[PDB]
Parts: structure tokens; C-alpha cells; sequence
């Protein structure tokens, strides 16, 4: 999935 | 998951070269990409962050641009301490992929292996295992690739190699390849023969031996 | 200045359960949206990413491990620990813990998140060995063959590395080449030294071996066969 920073 | 492919994968050069490696990713990680350099027996270290970033202490030679899928790292006037291995990172999309690496290594004329095929010795024999190793010296660049032949089959599973690391001196490379079968399989068959292949040759050149021939 | 370092076991046998800690200075996993990962490397491969774990306690791994890691933090002691189940001989890798920073804040407010993409510091690694072995000496066998002529040792089947190998005790040196052992599938490592000379030397060619770990140290004379 995203990342913990990503969107 | 998610692809990073790194390009070259291997890469020549000298000191003062320009060298620009590059890694695309298999679907869009933003500008969440990082740089590494590696050298041989240490931690790998950030040269770039965020995929164009310089890190700080990192000397300004090193940059990195692109985004979405493709990335460059390049190094305007490669330095002796830059001869390593390079590692891309994506950091947009769990799991934080790493490329495959990139070696950076001296470059110099090619050089063909010297091949030498060495039977088990009748020593090792007595033990019921047998061991043919073959050796192939002081060649470049380092993708060289062996093939097994017993009795003309094509052997594969039961063998090991290593590669040297690129020589301070030389810079050429040599690899020895284990071929392993028990005393009994050994004694199955004659010809026992080691196939190489190799930029700096022509066409593969096979060095071998009958086993048993006195 | 930040500095983390690994530690664990050398060595550990197939089956077992691997707990590597990485203690850290110079940060806090209690500072905000910090992390600490894991990344291992096999000998000769490229990095792998394993498992990381943020401040805010987040944990996250890699999928094709999820079902045998464990990442926890001791912020106290400042530590991280991985543990790694039933482990098998691919497991052998270098093992490095390493930072990555959280958003830049401006008076506690985020406002930079471009330093979060890296690991931006690293701990040496700790090499870590998956073999069922128990130690144990080589066995030393003779390698016998522009117009260079080829000749070596084979130190086979010892256990745990390394092993020492010099030629006509040390003093010769041009020529030589010794490689790094392969762990062969029976848990044993093994490697060859060679060396080149003109096919006139054929001058004696003697290797010195020596396995610490076995009190073991053999000299072969090498010598072009045929009696």
C-alpha cells in the first residue's frame, strides 16, 4: 500500500 | 509487488568519468525515491533523498533528478572512492523496495580468462566425494559464465562459484567453479569438461579431461 | 550525531528463532514520526527490505515475511528488536537496522515531508550465519594441472569461517588468488586458492592453511602429478 508520509 | 529495475546493472569507468545510473520504477513512487553508495564490507550511505535532494556531508558531485517511474543518479567526475556498488530505494509504497544494485568498477582493456580444468584428486577420492574445479584467471570485464559438461551432459544444481574482488593492480577478475559428485557418479563417466564464455573470446572455449586416462 | 549498531547471534541453526536488537543514539523513538527499519543483504545479493517501526508505535513488514518477523520497540533503552522464526539457511545475510526521519517540523508543524524519503543513517550490520554445523577442520586437497601454468588448494568442508590460507608461508604472493567460500547445502564451507606462475617454475608451491576455530593448520605441498 501508501506509504506513512505517501498521499 | 511493486518493480525497481536498476540500469546498468554492472558499469566500467575511470577516474574523472560522468557516470549516470538509472532505476524505473513498475508504477509511479512520486518523488519518495532514495540513493546509496556501498562499499565492499561497509553499510550502504544516502547520497539523495526524496530522488533529488542532496544529503548533507554528501559531496556535490553526486545528484539525482526524475520522478513517477524513472530516476537518475549521476556523478559528475567519478572519484577512486566511488568504485562500488550503488543502490536505489523506493519509499512510496510498502514494501520500500531496493533495486538490484549497480557495481561501478575500474575499467580497463578486455582481457579473456586463462581456463584451467582440475580433476579430483585421488586423495579426496578415497573420501567418496569428488570435486573438479575449474579456474578461469585474470579476465574483464566480470561477466563471465560456465558451463559443466559431463559426457556431454549438461550439468546444473551441483556446482558453486566465486568471484574475486577486482584486482588493485590488474582490474581484472578470476572465478573458480566447484563441480561436486559422489566417488560413485564420478566413476560413471570420462569426459569431464568445463565450457566458457566470455567477452574477450572469440567463441567458448572448453577446457577438459577422460577421466581415468594415465 | 546519530549512530546505530546491531547485535544478536553469529551463528544459529535451521529451525530456530533469530532476535537481533539495534541500539541507537542520538534520537528517540518517542521523537515524532521517527522510524528505524531493517534491511538484510546475503552475501554477494542485493538489499532487501525487511520490516521498519515508527515512534507512533506503526509497524510494517515485508510480505513475503510478514508470517515470521516481529519488530518491537524499547524506547527507554533505546532499542529495537526484530525476531525472525524458524529460519533457514537463505536466511544467512548481513543484517543492518538504520533511521529514517520524520516530517521537518516549524515551531512542532509539519511542514517538510521530502526528508522522510531514505534511511538516512546505518549500523555496520551484523553477519549472521544459518547453518546446522557444529565446527569443524577442512580437508585440504592438491589442485595440479600467456603460457602461465595454474595450481591450487582446495579447503573443503569446514565449519564456521574463516580460514587462513598463505603460499610458501607467505612468501609467495604474485599470482595468488584466493576465493571467498560458498556455503555448500550440507552447511560446510569450502574454497579453493590457486596460483599462477610461468610454466617454467614448475621452484615448490606449498599451501598453508589454518582454521582457527578447529585448531587445524595443514601445509600441502603442490606439485605437477605424473610421480
Amino acid at each position: 500500500e501508501l506509504d506513512k508520509h505517501a498521499s | 509487488a511493486l518493480q525497481l529495475t536498476q540500469s546498468p546493472s554492472s558499469l566500467s569507468a575511470s577516474v574523472g568519468d560522468r557516470i549516470t545510473i538509472t532505476c524505473r520504477a513498475s508504477q509511479g513512487v512520486t518523488s519518495a525515491l532514495a540513493w546509496y553508495r556501498q562499499k565492499p564490507g561497509s553499510p550502504p550511505q544516502l547520497l539523495i533523498y526524496d530522488a533529488s535532494s542532496l544529503e548533507s556531508g554528501v559531496p556535490s558531485r553526486f545528484s539525482g533528478s526524475g520522478s513517477g517511474t524513472e530516476f537518475t543518479l549521476t556523478i559528475s567526475t567519478l572519484r577512486p572512492e566511488d568504485f562500488a556498488t550503488y543502490y536505489c530505494q523506493q519509499l512510496h509504497f510498502y514494501p520500500h523496495t531496493f533495486g538490484g544494485g549497480t557495481r561501478v568498477d575500474v575499467r580497463r582493456t578486455v582481457a579473456a580468462p586463462s581456463v584451467f580444468i582440475f580433476p579430483p584428486s585421488d586423495e579426496q577420492l578415497k573420501s567418496g566425494t569428488a570435486s573438479v574445479v575449474c579456474l578461469l584467471n585474470n579476465f574483464y570485464p566480470r561477466e563471465a559464465k560456465v558451463q559443466w559438461k559431463v559426457d556431454n551432459a549438461l550439468q546444473s544444481g551441483n556446482s558453486q562459484e566465486s568471484v574475486t574482488e577486482q584486482d588493485s593492480k590488474d582490474s581484472t577478475y578470476s572465478l573458480s567453479s566447484t563441480l561436486t559428485l559422489s566417488k560413485a557418479d564420478y566413476e560413471k563417466h570420462k569426459v569431464y569438461e568445463c565450457e566458457v564464455t566470455h567477452q574477450g573470446l572469440s567463441s567458448p572455449v572448453t577446457k577438459s579431461f577422460n577421466r581415468g586416462e594415465c | 550525531r546519530i549512530t546505530l549498531k546491531e547485535s544478536g547471534p553469529p551463528l544459529v541453526k535451521p529451525t530456530q528463532t533469530l532476535t537481533l536488537t539495534c541500539s541507537f543514539s542520538g534520537f528517540s523513538l518517542s521523537d515524532f514520526g521517527v522510524g528505524v527499519g531493517w534491511i538484510r543483504q546475503p552475501p554477494g545479493k542485493a538489499l532487501e527490505w525487511l520490516a521498519i517501526i515508527y515512534s507512533d508505535d506503526d509497524k510494517r513488514y515485508s510480505p513475503s515475511l510478514n508470517t515470521r518477523l516481529t519488530i518491537t520497540k524499547d524506547t527507554s533503552k533505546n532499542q529495537v528488536v526484530l525476531v525472525m522464526t524458524r529460519v533457514s539457511p537463505v536466511d544467512t545475510a548481513t543484517y543492518f537496522c538504520a533511521h529514517r526521519r520524520g516530517p521537518t517540523t516549524l515551531f512542532g508543524v509539519p511542514i517538510a515531508r521530502g526528508p522522510v524519503n531514505a534511511m538516512d543513517v546505518w549500523g555496520q550490520g551484523i553477519t549472521v550465519t544459518i547453518s546446522s554445523t557444529s565446527t569443524k577442520g577442512p580437508s585440504v586437497f592438491p589442485l595440479a594441472p600467456g603460457a602461465a601454468a595454474a595450481l591450487g588448494c582446495l579447503v573443503k568442508d569446514y565449519f564456521p569461517e574463516p580460514v587462513t590460507v598463505s603460499w610458501n608461508s607467505g612468501a609467495l604472493t604474485s599470482g595468488v588468488h584466493t576465493f571467498p567460500a560458498v556455503l555448500q547445502s550440507s552447511g560446510l564451507y569450502s574454497l579453493s586458492s590457486v596460483v599462477t606462475v610461468p610454466s617454467s617454475s614448475l621452484q615448490t608451491y606449498t599451501c598453508n592453511v589454518n582454521h582457527k576455530p578447529s585448531n587445524t593448520k595443514v601445509d600441502k605441498r603442490v606439485e605437477p602429478k605424473s610421480c
